[PDB]
């Protein structure tokens, strides 16, 4: 039997939670913790129309939705471009959230692209293949 | 985008 694979997805959602953890608890980040809140921006489900944050992000490692790192960075790059989609740049507060959300895209990939061996990824990324097919 | 967050 090949519980290998499980494996390595158990040690890939330790590491998804650890930098997960430390995004969320970096203050820049604090605006991308909680899902937008309607009651405060009732125009924001107008724009955005697949929501992400980091509390969400954490949930879906629970129930096993990131196989792979790709998979990850994109819930990432979602938050990310969500933000960049829906703030326009017209006072200093638009300024912030934007150049946080950038922020937050840049440190999630720098945090990887040092911590994570890339045969690692590429092996999470061709079971995840192998189980496609 | 949208208004903005800032109220």
């Amino acid at each position: 039997l090949e519980e290998q694979e499980e494996d390595t997805f158990r040690e890939l959602r330790i590491f998804l939670r650890n930098v997960t953890h430390r995004l969320a608890i970096d203050k820049r980040f604090r605006v991308f913790t909680k899902p937008v809140d309607p009651d405060e921006v009732p125009d924001y489900v107008t724009v955005i129309k697949q929501p992400m944050d980091l509390s969400s992000v954490i949930s879906k490692i629970d129930l096993h939705k990131y196989l792979t790192v790709k998979d990850y960075l994109r819930d990432i790059d979602l938050i990310c471009s969500n933000a960049l989609e829906y703030n326009p740049d017209r006072d200093p507060g638009d300024r912030l959230i934007r150049h946080r959300a950038c922020a937050l895209r840049d440190t999630a990939y720098a945090i990887i692209k040092e911590e994570l061996d890339e045969d690692f990824e590429q092996l999470a990324e061709e079971i995840q293949e192998s189980r496609k097919k | 985008s949208g208004r903005g967050k800032g109220g």
